[PDB]
């Protein structure tokens, strides 16, 4: 443990498509070879005797872990980072409703929110007017999972004739200091009638 | 003519997961196209360290490249390519792994050319080396020079660059820098 490498910031959250400066450093007295192994495109480098700073750009993967290294005498000293991306709910889509829905029968509401995430930070809600019918947090999904779907069966009523159904996606990155990003679908009107 | 052929494939963190899968598919396709008696294969992954994922005896027993490569996990570390090449020369072309002493030795090295080590590959001098370039990092001058350093000569004939569908991204990037 006497000589080391360090990568700062060691964990970073970037908006999908964004960029980030990383600084890889060592206390090795005379480092022989130094670098940063990542699949990310770079767009800027700065160097000093015991440090290397790189700007990584167009960061699109859910997760990537750059490996910073310096060769120190006979040893390679390394440090590993984590870059996570987030993607706002730019697309929130409620699937089409039936042209006409029989009263007293079920129909399906499906909200699709492609690409947004991390999925564990998403909450999707299905609404009739301003009333929330179903709310689902995706807490506990895998960290690299993206996108979400929320489907529910709803019993058609006479009252629901002409009512607007919609859905809302929330990406809550506030635990990470990054804000709450919301979007809602365009409304869809239900038309009901009695088969009798 | 008997030919012992080794795939030396880059499992370093600089290659995307989709690119590594394409490297695996490339190896499978080459094997299917040369599935005769005369060629026998081995595959070695390299990143920081080296792993013979299958050897010539494995090839002969299983034949199915899907079978032979099922246990491969992407190493996701550094790119010690000179070391890897030296490992193959001294440790993989051996009778113990089923190599035939009568066979012509060939190495197919698949990498973005961004080596994190240095040295020489003199131990591999008498092995025919074909280089397969892949990845955004193969596009730099230093990477292109590295790939040519590894190749048998004339490097023009032994170096090939896989098109993974990102050439327009490389163009935009370059133009954005020169045009602004
Ligand atoms: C990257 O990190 C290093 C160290 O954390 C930065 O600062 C220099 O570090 C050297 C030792 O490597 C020290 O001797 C100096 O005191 C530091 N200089 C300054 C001006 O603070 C280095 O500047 C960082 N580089 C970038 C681009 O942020
Ligand atoms: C790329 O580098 C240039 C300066 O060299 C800078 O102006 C630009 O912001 C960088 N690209 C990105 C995506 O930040
Ligand atoms: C909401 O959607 C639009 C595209 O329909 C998008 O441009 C905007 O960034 C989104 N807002 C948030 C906070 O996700
Ligand atoms: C509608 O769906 C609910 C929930 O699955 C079910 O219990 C009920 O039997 C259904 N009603 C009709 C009219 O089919
Ligand atoms: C549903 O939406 C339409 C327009 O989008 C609106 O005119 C109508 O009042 C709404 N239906 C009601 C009142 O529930
Ligand atoms: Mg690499």
């Amino acid at each position: 443990e006497p000589f080391w490498a360090d990568l700062q910031p060691r964990v970073a959250f970037v908006e999908r498509g964004g960029s980030l400066w990383l600084n890889c450093s060592t206390n090795c007295p005379r480092p022989e070879r130094g670098g940063l192994e990542t699949s990310l495109r770079r767009n800027g480098t700065q160097r000093g005797l015991r440090w290397l700073a790189r700007q990584l750009v167009d960061i699109r993967e859910p997760e990537t872990q750059p490996v910073c290294f310096f060769r120190c005498a006979r040893r390679t000293l390394q440090a590993r980072g984590l870059i996570r991306t987030f993607q706002r709910p730019d697309r929130v889509e409620l699937m089409p409703l039936p042209p006409w829905q029989p009263v007293g029968e079920n129909f399906t509401l499906s909200c699709r929110v492609p690409g947004a995430g991390p999925r564990a930070s998403l909450t999707l809600t299905l609404l009739r007017g301003a009333q929330e019918l179903i709310r689902r947090s995706f807490a506990g999904e895998p960290p690299r999972a993206r996108g979400a779907v929320l489907t529910a069966t709803v019993l058609a009523r006479r009252e629901d004739h002409g009512a607007n159904f919609s859905c809302r996606a929330e990406l809550d990155l506030r635990p990470h200091g990054l804000g709450l990003f919301e979007n809602s679908s365009a409304p869809r009107e239900l038309r009901t009638f009695s088969l009798s | 003519m008997n030919v012992d052929l080794v795939f030396l494939f880059d499992g370093s963190m600089s290659l995307q997961p989709d690119e590594f899968q394409k490297i695996l598919d490339f190896m499978k396709d080459v094997m299917k196209k040369l599935s005769n008696t005369s060629y026998q294969f081995a595959a070695v992954q390299f990143s920081t360290s080296y792993k013979t994922e299958f050897d010539f005896s494995d090839y002969v027993k299983w034949k199915d490249p899907d079978a032979l490569l099922k246990h491969v996990k992407h190493m996701l570390l550094l790119t010690n390519t000179f070391g890897a090449i030296n490992y193959v020369a001294t440790e993989v072309f051996r009778e113990e792994l089923g190599a035939r002493p009568d066979a012509t030795k060939v190495l197919i090295i698949i990498t973005d050319g961004e080596a994190t080590d240095s040295g020489n590959i003199d131990a591999a001098k008498d092995i025919i080396r074909y280089i397969i370039g892949i990845g955004k990092h193969s596009q730099t001058k230093e990477s292109q020079e590295t790939l040519h350093k590894f190749a048998s000569k004339p490097a023009s004939e032994f170096v090939k660059i896989l098109d993974t569908g990102e050439k327009l991204k490389d163009l935009f990037t370059e133009l954005q820098k020169k045009i602004y």
